RNA sequence: CCUGGUGUCUUGGGUG
């Protein structure tokens, strides 16, 4: 559903909010949202 | 608000009556208030912040 | 009646003497070359991935400053004047960049030479990032360490320096006249003796000193203007001087047109 | 947030004329020319050229505020000449001098090539 | 009177330009044995007294994603609180400060000492020198 | 109106090629929150 | 943070001369002479290279967050 | 299919 990233081992996985907030690989309890699907534009000024 | 509307202009602390004088608006780009330089003295204003 | 005598010349700077013109014309030529000679420059950066330590618009900001070959830019249209739907081949150049570091050690330096032209108004020689030699990696953009990737798509557009300084073809323009101050346009500051305390112009030997008796010629005008036009490589030095004159002509021509049409 | 678009210095709005001539009826034979979307670059060039003509009695310009790319020029000529015509003459002279100047640079450039 | 003229071309090439970062923190609060706030994208049909801004930048987890530009009063963290005694909840969401804009840079998701969910959203923008900004030797 | 809050690209004018989001669509004149500078512009629907 | 692409004051490109400057310092040249060899004659351009502080080498040491 | 509410009391650090 929503892509996340493990703050320790960088494994990527998803969670459908009701799951506990941890990394499946190492059990780290600090995680980060992956970037949006949308394209980002900047004017280079 | 449009050109030549009168507005009351004021800098604290208002120590005497020329701390509040009426000026005519001129709408301009950029985000500062502009004063003709000869009115800095009665307001005891300067442009250091 | 205007005369030119080129003192030195090379690819990216021309030093020259300009004479038998008015001061105002020499100055307007100086301003036009800095401000109104068109060039090509990146103006839109589509970041599909940036996991480097630099912020997205920080990298994008550096991209805008990379000088691009702008030789054939006169046949190219401004984006704001093109009849097409979104961009196309007639009003933009598309560039692409992709770098990555594999290995757990060392640093991958991303250089301007990795900018790959993908499309463009063929077969016009425009859009390649300028290089000094062939083994010159060019301008440092970013640095990458293990697993960090940078994959961007850049849109380059025609523009002028009035809008943003990245479109300027010049750098400095050295400019001086009357090295011995015969016209008395300046009044020198001194402690003891004005002549000993002020250094000589680098063109002091190109004109003759005022004679010790000589009276002041109140009719003399400025008449010889020495200037050096350095460029960034986005345009060759001879092109900048030529197109400066050309651009200034159309502007005066446009004024002349409007008077004969307003009646 | 209140910075104007930088492209507004040279792009003319559709309802705004590049050039506007009005009379100054207070004195004979005097016009006010308002130039839109232009600079000292153009203005100083025209001004000096005009001042060396014998039939121009007054020429001046001012850029009223640097945050707005316009300027206004005042031009008065003696009774014989019409100011607007004199302006055309000043324009054509400078176009010619720059054409000559461009030619002489090209010639000198090939010799150093 | 102590102002100064700055070269606009120098600003264009990057002089005195700076990054600016702001972080917003929020967490779920406990009101009873099984009465907890909940991070979600609140549906207009089930939640009363919604904010006036747009909710369309939130993902399904109740959190906005990095890379999306935000402007003032946009909701970036959706959270509801139930109303005691359907159509039972009340909005408790956090909008971006009205005077600001920029790009969402990074979103931290974790739990606090009490075990409830805990988020931080850092926003970055770039401040370019302009008329009125202050400088000193 | 069915196009509010949907992503948009501009195909004519000085802002041609830029991404944005429809902030307000009262009638004929849209309000696009441009991505590229921190400004929301008034723009006609033909664009 | 990283070497600027252009000199702020005059615009001459200096972002391609940073690597060349560090190498010249290993060979024992003095700072003034190294700048001279690179043809950075105006002192506006010289400040850019002489006074830049390369912090990006420090930021890269922080083990990537993906 | 119009209306449309988000806190306080302090303390501390700052600006002229
Ligand atoms: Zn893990
Ligand atoms: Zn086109
Ligand atoms: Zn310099």
């Amino acid at each position: 559903g929503v892509k996340y990233t493990c703050g320790a081992c960088a494994h990527n996985f998803s969670l459908n909010k009701s799951d506990p907030v941890r990394c499946k690989e190492c059990g780290h309890r600090v995680i980060y949202k992956a970037r949006t699907k949308r394209m980002i534009q900047f004017d280079a000024r | 608000l449009m050109d030549d509307d009168p507005v009351l202009f004021n800098r604290q602390p208002s120590l005497h009556k020329m701390s509040m004088m009426a000026h005519r608006v001129k709408v301009m780009p950029y985000s500062t208030f502009r004063l003709n330089l000869s009115v800095t003295s009665p307001y005891n204003a300067d442009f250091d912040g | 009646e205007p005369k030119v005598n080129i003192i030195n010349a090379q690819d990216d700077e021309v030093e020259l003497m300009l004479s038998d013109v008015n001061l105002s014309l020499a100055n307007s030529l100086r301003r036009t070359m800095l401000a109104e000679v068109p060039t090509l420059a990146i103006d839109l950066v589509e970041i599909k991935m940036n996991t480097s330590v630099l912020a997205d618009e920080f990298i994008s900001h550096r991209l805008g400053l990379i000088p691009l070959v702008s030789e054939d830019v006169e046949e190219m249209k401004y984006s704001r004047d093109c009849t097409c739907e979104d961009y196309c081949d007639e009003c933009s150049v598309v560039l692409e960049l992709s770098a990555r570091h594999e290995g757990e050690e060392g640093t991958t330096d991303v250089y301007s030479s990795s900018l790959i032209k993908v499309s463009g108004p063929g077969n016009l020689n425009v859009g390649e990032p300028v290089r000094r030699d062939d083994y010159d990696q060019g301008i440092l953009l970013c640095k990458l360490r293990n697993h960090q990737e940078l994959n961007i798509r850049c849109i380059a557009k025609k523009g002028i320096a009035k809008e943003h300084a990245k479109w300027s073809p010049c750098s400095a323009i050295a400019f001086e006249y009357d090295p011995h101050n015969k016209l008395k346009h300046t009044d020198f500051w001194f402690e003891v003796d004005a002549k000993k305390e002020w250094p000589d112009s680098k063109y002091a030997t190109w004109e003759e000193p005022p004679k010790p008796g000589e009276v002041f010629d109140y009719k003399a005008k400025p008449n010889r203007f020495y200037m050096t036009v350095e460029t960034t490589g986005s345009l060759k030095a001879n092109q900048v001087f030529s197109r400066g004159i050309k651009t200034l002509q159309e502007k005066l021509a446009n004024v002349l047109f409007e008077l004969e049409n307003s009646r | 947030m209140n910075a104007p678009d930088r492209f507004e210095l040279f792009i003319l709005p559709d309802d705004v004329p590049k050039l506007k001539i009005t009379p100054d009826s207070r004195v004979p034979n005097c016009i006010i020319i308002k130039f839109e979307r232009e600079d000292h670059t153009l203005a100083n060039l025209l001004r000096e050229e005009l001042a060396l003509y014998p039939d121009v009695t007054f020429v001046a310009y001012k850029v009223e505020h640097p945050l707005f790319a316009n300027f206004v020029m005042r031009l008065q000529t003696e009774e014989g000449t019409r100011p607007k015509q004199a302006l055309e003459r000043a324009c054509a002279s400078i176009i010619n001098k720059l054409k000559t100047l461009d030619h002489k640079f090209n010639e000198e450039w090939n010799i150093k090539n | 009177e102590d102002s100064m003229i700055m070269n606009q071309s120098s600003i264009d090439r990057g002089l005195f330009r700076s990054l600016f970062f702001r972080s917003y923190m929020d967490q779920e609060k406990r009101f009873g044995i099984s009465i907890v706030e909940e991070f979600e994208k609140p549906t207009r049909a089930t939640t009363l007294r919604l904010k006036h801004g747009t909710y369309e930048k939130l993902d399904e987890d109740g959190l906005i994603a990095p890379g999306v530009r935000v402007s003032g009063d946009d909701i970036i963290i959706g959270k509801t609180t139930p109303i005691p005694p359907y159509h039972t909840k009340r909005d408790a969401s956090t909008p971006l400060r009205s005077t600001e804009n920029g790009i969402v840079d990074q979103v931290l998701l974790t739990t606090n000492q009490e075990g409830l969910k805990f988020v931080k959203v850092r926003m970055r923008t770039t401040k370019v020198p302009q008329i009125g900004d202050k400088f000193a030797s | 109106d069915p196009t509010l809050n949907k992503t948009v690209k501009i195909r004519q004018g000085g802002y041609k090629g830029k991404i944005g989001i429809v902030k307000e669509a009262n009638g004929d004149r849209f309000r696009v929150e441009l991505h590229n500078p921190n400004k929301t512009i008034p723009i006609p629907c033909s664009f | 943070m990283i070497i600027p692409v252009r000199c702020f004051s005059c615009g001459k490109v200096v972002g391609d001369k940073w690597d060349a400057y560090l190498r010249l310092l290993e060979e024992g040249k003095q700072e003034g002479d190294a700048l001279d060899e690179l043809k950075l004659k105006r002192y506006c351009c010289r400040r850019m290279v002489l006074t830049h502080v390369d912090l990006i080498e420090k930021f890269l040491r922080y083990n990537p967050l993906e």
